[PDB]
């Protein structure tokens, strides 16, 4: 009696939301077709599948997920796919225009035609599950499909609910690998809208997943495919305490309790490893002391946020694996003393530790090799001001000569918008840095 | 290494310097018949012919490495026939010394000691008993299975299809380990220690 | 051992040949219009029904 | 004893080698299949599809053109796509636009006129022989695919 | 879904689409005669981006094909591929404009405009979710000029929203084919300035210095020729038909390359394009595409892209390839000439993935960018126009048909005033 | 989510098992086993890595059959 | 990594750059096909120094051959080992330089120069770590060190960073190979001196000297003389190709011979080299390299050496030797001749060694050092200019693109300067 739904929005998400799947999909012994193997033979026991599944009362087991966009195109990949069997079949919420990055689009024209749709078939879904934790919302902020589809959903879904906690994995634009020469102006107004209405969110810009692949995978010519494997284990450890045993368990609710210090300051870096290519992963020791300190480590920091630029609120970090409890108490107190990694000065205690239990699974053709010690943390610093500050600046050379306000202000989106959303922003800085300050 | 020349030559010649000189240093239970026996079980069909994955990864397990320049050094001057693959045939028609008469006296004349009837042939239980007498003095006249249990000392070496030890082969079997020794004397000694027969 | 059947590229191996037959050159570049334009020799397959 | 040669291992000249021959698609064997999913599962084009559930969108061959009979969207498309056309060459006549020359473009549903009459039948594009009410499609007990066979 | 109807007019438009039509049916494997040859799946998934559907499992081809003059309409029913079109779409005229804009724009070719919209009109409304139409034809015929540029005019008032793509053509100052040129070139623009959404000026002397440059072929053809804008014109909306990494649609090509509503004009290329002497000693790699993608002598316009400063600009990469080195060559592409991008504008490259390559081949690039070079164009031909009207020279063919001197003048100061102002942006500074 | 294995080696013990601990003589916590434990595991580790390599070394030829065969 | 192009200007540019393009195919064990056919790794693992990749692992030499006149084009092609280089890297007019070097910087080779500068650039981006640029070219040849040295002025303002070097070959009065050598070449050095990192000359006359003495054959031909030089390339650049004791790359051998800016020319040569009646019953150690190496009559430089004081030099011995014997060599040599070493440098002798021999040979060196002998050299090509320039004869040819009378005087110091302050070090002491 604990589940979590899903909620994705646009093409990035998809694609993500498509390859996070499998993880699951092969993690809880479920083919896919959607019923366990004919092989195994000995009626039924588990119920771990729970957490994410819900019995349809014969046989297969129907994810609860839903999916949206407003282009068919990456939508009917899924649909004609080997994957095909397994999705609700009308809950893969199809448009017929694409908004074209005109985050105005689909926040004021075409995305009321579709809103409708989506509350419908979300509430359903509420229904049917008893003890829903949370939500989860995946999406790409560097096109507006994702950001106004995904903006107007989460409005909605502070207030019909109400006191269920919501988790935001958003992906904001590289500093300076990027794909569109739009993305700053829809960027910001996207801000705005999970500012004050997502508990958490998660910073997991791109380019740095590059910098991981490269030096530690050693290839050098990675692709989409492959950068999404890295995102899907992380979902794969926050949500991995809900569903196996624990002698220290933390629930998805005991996150935003613990890593938020102030409801304005709520973003938190997130960053993974080890991550060991299989030709030279099982070839160093892989004890617990070194997997933590690569925790910290700048360079594996999965966002390109410098961290040693700021002070470091609170961590909550889950261990999986077969960690021992002296393992976590050796290796945690060292890091303290470090003089390169410092903790703000009114938060003496800032480190969440759990334990679980069950391994991490390998999927067939991957790059990770599977281990036997792995470490995730989601640690909210006060460096965060860089990526923020940068996004800033770039709003303000182009919107000097009012290029490119045209079409946002034709589309129906009031030109007004544009004077409070840059202020916000500015607001967020004062209060970012003012807590960063000693008393 | 710019083996255009008379290298092949002078990579080859260095090369079974410092093969001939690991078995020397070890000196032990390795022995280089066993490479030659070894590669039976990766050719697969008796050709004499191995990929390069097999060859490099069976002298590994032997415990000899080479640099990687080398192994295709290797590989040019035994690809008799163009074909990609190794002769371990010939390789192990190299490092096989020819042997100094200062050893073939003395593998002879034991030779002639241990043949009393001139036959030719070496009977396997008689090498057996005097190589366990000369390691103790009361190990009784009798026992219950002297054959199976002596014969284990023996059979290292092969018989013919008469089933006695060929004077051909015996000769053989003492030569082979004269790779992993390198010292004259203490080849000798050897022999008398482990057959309590010196005469010189 | 392995001896060379001929001689290698050096100071003075090579000192053929200059004493031939016939001394023909043929011009394989030309200039035309501004562009550079020369011979379609060493392409030239044969003949086929296909 | 001799010159000095260039030509080491006596390799012919590709000019002179046999000839050109139908080996050119030996690469569009795996030319058409998508990466956005493959390589997930399957390293080989994905395999022609012969069920798609409601909301599928593009252009299944069949539905349009010719108006199908009332029926459930998933039995209805399974009628098209499992059939025979939508393939075979009826005239050989090849995508490149080559075997244009060998054909004709001649049809059977000609005559004559003038003089009296003028209107002419029409094109193979008629029905005849299946002229059979409605309720005699529809209506039968038991001879027809059983509806949740699925053997096991 | 989001398929786009495709209306050609003139000659030099019923060329192009001649040819278009024979690669874009060769994409899909539709046969001239009609049926269907496809091998993989992806064959028969999208296909309604341009073809349409009837009884007898042939496919019909939804253009509209618009001459003044029977001569060239008649042509293209012969060759190969000439029988796929509607014949009862074909609308023509009985006179033929002799390549003067008025006669075939105000009196005689507006004369016509009654059924060809007519016949429009049942085309677009027939498609279940219009994207756009694309439009091709000569700026250099009176006719196509004209009715091609008197036929845009209706529709766009008619669709206010549906996308516009024009694909015009306009005399090189050294390759002439008609004394009349500066005129109607220069009078036609302002009518396409301010109702074409989009346009892609071709040179036909850019053609022939790539050919000769680049392709090494002894005899080209006026089918050759048509071939590269074919290909081309196939890169904006290939992405569009088939699945990829990151769907671009022709409206998102629009919202990235056009920073104000005046600038509508692109410049594109084809690449690679390898001689027949040399693909043998080249290397096909992504950094090996680019290299020629950006370079000035691939371009399709004649104006030298390095004598001014790009604005921004979108390339449709084609093919399976993977992005990491895609996007360290692109930022290395931007990052190393920056006398060359404005500086106002950051991240300044759109990046765009399709899977399936042209046959044959594995890679390509399509580019589509407005560049601030295009002012060559535009001020040469406004130039040799003063040259002509100051001594109202061949002035009275046209003053005949209605439009007098007046317009002209109106016209220019349009024209100076567009070229003008895109000149501002260029010494413009933040 | 529940408690149920006291260590990832261990389970719970049967209750024939536990004869004393009523007083503070026995404590399970010492291994015992720690020497073999982590000899089990060296040898294991060495499978995926071996299977994982061969693995990836072939995916590497297949990949060298596509680009040389485009050639 | 590392890489460096080649590009050569001039009929010696060129049939220099085709010998030396031959010779450096056969170590690699390279047929003139183009495919691999080597035999250790020790010839791959770091072939990429010198060659591009392509589909089919087919190699292309990165060559930039550049020339006025396609007869010296022309000839090089039709030979073996020609197949190599790719046709768009060639670069030609069709006027001619006709021994001018007005014709060739000023007026015919600027309107050619813009599309090397275009080609030549392709190949720095591409390659991952450009190592430096060589340049090889004739200053008694109009365009050779005409327009050659154009490319130099245009690539030294694009790259403040990258390692120059030149392979010259001027002409000495002895062999008078032309009579407007005198203007060329006193022409010609103002631009090397203040340009060029590295400057590397050689005398005719040696090489004819060298023919007849030490290799004492009957009948040389320009294959035989452009061999030698070619060899000598191989030796500067070569300790980057292979694995050896101790590396020595090209900026290293800079970094230790050039005392000041102002002086960077070397002297060169080869050994052994031994004729066939004399190579019998000569020994084979590093006593006869180093025998050899220092003589005086073996020189590539007409002007002999041992009239001056030896600044700094350095030795690059290839093929397997001990270390220590080629140690205590140059120790013995630095002694036995105290009067001929300058004073305030001691130790002033590099040495460096490599693992790989040229084929069919057992040890080799490559000797450069910078001796104030070349004096000899600027003084009587210094001496030889003036006096006939004080009649101004053939002075109509070069006034007749632009050029002013102020250049010629201007030319004269700075070459005079050079002189007076090359032998003012000679005299100095500590
Ligand atoms: N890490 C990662 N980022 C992606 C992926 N797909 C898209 N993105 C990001 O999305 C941005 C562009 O928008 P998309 O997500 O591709 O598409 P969209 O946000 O739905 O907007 P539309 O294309 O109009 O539907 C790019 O800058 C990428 O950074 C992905 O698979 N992985
Ligand atoms: N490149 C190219 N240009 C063409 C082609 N056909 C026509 N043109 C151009 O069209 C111009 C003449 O167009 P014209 O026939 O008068 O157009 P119309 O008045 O509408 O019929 C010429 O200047 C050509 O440059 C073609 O097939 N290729
Ligand atoms: N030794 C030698 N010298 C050459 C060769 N080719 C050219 N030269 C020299 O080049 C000079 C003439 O060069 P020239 O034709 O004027 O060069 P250009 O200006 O590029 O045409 C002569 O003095 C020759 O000594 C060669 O193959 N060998
Ligand atoms: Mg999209």
């Amino acid at each position: 009696m604990r589940e979590v739904i899903s909620i994705h929005v646009g093409q990035g998400g998809i694609q993500v939301g498509n390859a996070c799947w499998e993880l699951f999909c092969l993690e809880h012994g479920i083919q896919p077709d959607g019923q366990m193997p004919s092989d195994k033979t000995i009626g039924g026991g588990d119920d771990a599948f729970n957490t994410f599944f819900s019995e349809t009362g014969a046989g297969k087991h129907v994810p609860r997920a839903v999916f949206l966009d407003l282009e068919p195109t990456v939508i009917d990949e899924v649909r004609t796919g080997t994957y095909r069997q397994l999705f609700h079949p009308e809950q893969l919420i199809s448009g017929k225009e694409d908004a074209a990055n005109n985050f105005a689009r689909g926040h004021y024209t075409i995305g009321k035609e579709i809103v409708d749709l989506c509350l419908d078939r979300i509430r359903k879904l509420a229904d049917n599950c008893t003890g829903l934790q949370g939500f989860l919302v995946f999406n790409s902020v560097g096109g507006g499909t994702g950001s106004g589809l995904g903006s107007l959903l989460l409005e909605r879904l502070s207030v019909d609910y109400g006191k269920k906690s919501k988790l935001g994995f958003t992906i904001y634009p590289s500093p300076q690998v990027s794909t569109a020469v739009v993305e700053p102006y829809n960027s910001i107004l996207s801000t705005h809208s999970l500012l004050e209405h997502t508990d958490v969110a998660v910073m997991l810009d791109n380019e740095a997943i590059y910098d991981i692949c490269r030096r530690n995978l050693d290839i050098e010519r990675p692709t989409y495919t492959n950068l999404n494997r890295l995102i899907a284990q992380v979902i794969s450890s926050l949500t991995a305490s809900l569903r196996f045993d624990g002698a220290l368990n933390v629930d998805i609710t005991e996150f935003q309790t613990n890593l938020v210090p102030y409801p304005r300051i709520h973003f938190m870096l997130s960053s993974y490893a080890p991550i060991i290519s299989a030709e030279k992963a099982y070839h160093e020791q892989l004890s617990v002391a070194e997997i933590t300190n690569s925790a910290f480590e700048p360079a594996n920091m999965m966002a390109k946020c410098d961290p040693r630029h700021g002070k470091y609120m609170a961590c909550s970090m889950m261990y999986r694996g077969d960690v021992v409890p002296k393992d976590v108490n050796a290796s945690i107190a060292t890091i303290k003393t470090k003089r390169t990694i410092q903790f703000v000065d009114w938060c003496p205690t800032g480190f969440k530790v759990g334990i679980n239990y069950q391994p991490p699974t390998v999927v067939p053709g991957g790059d990770l090799a599977k281990v036997m010690r792995a470490v995730c943390m989601i640690s909210n610093s006060t460096a965060i001001a860089e990526v923020f500050s940068r996004l800033d600046h770039k709003f303000d050379l182009m919107y000097a000569k009012r290029a490119f306000v045209h079409w946002y202000v034709g589309e129906g989106m009031e030109e007004g918008e544009f004077s409070e959303a840059r202020e916000d922003l500015a607001a967020l800085e004062k209060d970012y840095e003012e807590v960063g300050i000693e008393t | 290494m710019s083996l255009y020349g008379v290298g092949l030559n002078v990579q080859v010649d260095r090369i079974k310097t410092e093969f001939r000189l690991y078995v020397s240093k070890q000196k032990g239970g390795l022995n280089v018949r066993n490479l030659r026996r070894i590669f039976e079980q990766l050719d697969y069909q008796q050709n004499g012919q191995l990929n390069l994955d097999d060859f490099k990864a069976g002298l590994n397990k032997f415990g000899f490495f080479l640099k990687n320049v080398d192994y295709q050094c290797l590989l040019k001057y035994f690809d008799v026939e163009q074909n990609g693959n190794v002769n371990y045939l010939a390789f192990l028609s190299c490092i096989s010394q020819t042997l100094n008469q200062r050893r073939a006296n003395f593998v002879l004349k034991v030779f002639d000691s241990i043949d009393s009837e001139q036959k030719g042939a070496v009977h396997p239980f008689s090498l057996a008993e005097r190589l366990e007498v000369v390691k103790n003095k009361d190990y009784q006249i009798g026992s219950k299975t002297r054959e199976q249990l002596v014969g284990e000392y023996v059979a290292q070496f092969h018989k013919n299809q008469d089933g006695l030890i060929t004077r051909d082969e015996f000769v053989s079997y003492y030569e082979d380990l004269g790779l992993g020794i390198s010292s004259d004397q203490h080849f000798i000694e050897i022999l008398q220690t482990q057959w309590g027969i010196k005469e010189d | 051992y392995n001896l060379p059947k001929t001689v290698p590229l050096l100071p003075g191996h090579c000192f053929p040949d200059h004493l031939k037959e016939s001394h023909h050159k043929t011009q394989q570049f030309t200039l035309v219009n501004n562009v550079h334009c020369e011979k379609t020799n060493y392409i030239e397959e044969k003949n086929d029904p296909y | 004893q001799y010159a000095y040669d260039f030509n080491p291992a006596k390799t012919q000249s590709l000019q002179s080698r046999p000839i050109e021959h139908n080996k050119f698609s030996a690469w569009t064997g795996d030319q058409l299949y998508r990466t956005s999913y493959g390589t997930h599962w399957t390293s080989k084009p994905q395999e022609p599809k012969t069920h798609v559930p409601p909301g599928y969108a593009g252009y299944i061959p069949g539905l349009k053109p010719n108006n199908h009979y009332g029926a459930s969207y998933g039995e209805i498309a399974k009628n098209c796509l499992s059939n025979p056309k939508v393939a075979q060459n009826p005239f050989k006549l090849a995508s490149t636009g080559f075997n244009y020359q060998r054909h004709d473009f001649r049809d059977p549903s000609l005559t004559a006129t003038t003089h009296k009459f003028g209107a002419q039948t029409l094109l193979k594009n008629h029905p005849s022989i299946d002229q059979k009410s409605n309720q005699w499609q529809s209506q039968t007990h038991d001879s027809f695919r059983n509806p949740l066979h699925k053997p096991n | 879904m989001r398929e786009i109807v495709h209306i050609q007019g003139g000659q030099c438009g019923n060329q192009i689409g001649a040819k278009f039509w024979e690669v874009i049916s060769d994409e899909h494997g539709i046969d001239p005669t009609g049926t269907y040859h496809g091998d993989s799946d992806l064959q028969l998934e999208r296909i309604n981006v341009y073809y349409n559907e009837a009884t007898g499992g042939r496919y019909v081809p939804r253009a509209i094909l618009m001459d003044l003059e029977p001569g060239t309409m008649d042509s293209v029913r012969a060759g190969p591929f000439g029988q796929l079109f509607r014949p009862d779409n074909f609308v023509f005229g009985q006179t033929g404009a002799g390549n003067n804009w008025a006669k075939g724009h105000y009196t005689e070719g507006a004369e016509l405009i009654d059924s060809v919209l007519d016949v429009v009109r049942k085309e677009a409304e027939g498609c279940d979710c219009l994207q756009g139409f694309q439009i091709t034809h000569s700026l250099g015929g009176g006719t196509g000029s004209g009715m091609g540029t008197l036929l845009i005019s209706k529709v766009r008032e008619e669709y206010p929203d549906r996308i516009m793509e024009t694909f015009s053509v306009v005399p090189s100052p050294k390759v002439s084919d008609t004394v009349v040129e500066p005129y109607n070139a220069t009078l036609s623009v302002h009518q396409l300035v301010e109702n074409a959404d989009e346009c892609m000026v071709i040179d036909n002397e850019a053609l022939y210095d790539i050919c000769f440059r680049t392709l090494k072929l002894t005899t080209p053809t006026y089918g050759d020729l048509n071939h590269l804008v074919s290909a081309a014109m196939s890169g904006v909306t290939c992405c569009l038909r088939f699945p990829g990494q990151l769907n671009s649609d022709l409206r998102k090509l629009a919202v990235n390359l056009i920073p104000f509503p005046r600038l509508h004009f692109f410049m594109i290329g084809f690449a690679p394009l390898t001689s027949r002497g040399s693909q043998q000693y080249r290397a096909l790699t992504v950094p090996e595409l680019t290299q020629q993608m950006f370079d000035a002598k691939n371009m399709m316009c004649a104006a030298d892209p390095r004598h001014g400063r790009y604005l921004t600009a979108s390339a449709l990469f084609r093919g399976r390839m993977s992005t990491k080195e895609v996007d360290e060559q692109m930022l290395n592409v931007q990052n190393k000439n920056s006398s060359y991008f404005v500086e106002w504008i950051p991240n300044n490259i759109k990046s765009s993935i399709c899977d399936i390559p042209p046959k044959g081949l594995k890679m390509a690039v399509t580019f589509v960018g407005n560049s601030t070079a295009i002012q060559e164009m535009f001020k040469r031909v406004a130039e040799q126009f003063t040259a002509m009207f100051r001594r109202k020279a061949f002035l009275h063919w046209y003053t005949g048909e209605g439009m007098d001197e007046m317009e002209f003048t109106e016209a220019e100061s349009n024209m100076n005033d567009l070229v003008s102002e895109y000149q501002q942006y260029q010494d413009a500074t933040a | 989510m529940k408690r149920v294995k006291e260590s990832y080696f261990r389970e719970h013990p049967h209750w024939s098992d536990i004869n004393g601990c009523s007083g503070a003589k026995e404590f399970e916590g010492e291994d015992l086993a720690y020497d073999a434990r982590i000899k089990y595991q060296k040898e294991t580790q060495k499978q995926w890595i071996e299977q994982q390599i061969r693995e990836k070394k072939m995916r590497e030829e297949a990949e060298r059959n596509e680009e040389r065969a485009y050639a």
